[PDB]
């Protein structure tokens, strides 16, 4: 009942390569990423108002 | 995972097939090569193939 004493919380959100390029020592293995596999429509779980 | 994926790509063939063959039933001008008048006529044999 306290959220101060929550052990972990998982978020799932939308961005596009230029959002993870903006800082590019942050992120690594970019190269890997399949960027059609990923799409929002793949995922049923994520909630959206994308078409 | 990738037995969703699977069943997604699966639905988007699907309906883009359906939306073609509505298409092609829906046609307005049509046009039969060489001498063929029906679907039955069509043929690539004789004088003039189709």
């Amino acid at each position: 009942g306290d959220i101060n004493k929550a052990m972990f919380a998982i978020v799932s959100f939308e961005t596009c390569k230029a959002d993870l390029l903006k800082e590019k020592d942050r992120y690594h293995n970019l190269n890997k990423i399949d960027w059609q596999s990923s799409a929002p429509v793949n995922e049923p779980d994520h909630a959206t108002t994308t078409p | 995972e990738h037995l969703s994926r699977e069943l997604m790509n699966g639905a988007t063939q699907i309906t883009e097939a359906v939306l073609q063959k509505d298409l092609l039933a829906a046609a307005g001008t049509v046009l039969y090569a060489g001498a063929a008048t029906s679907d039955a006529t069509i043929t690539g044999e004789g004088s003039t193939p189709s």
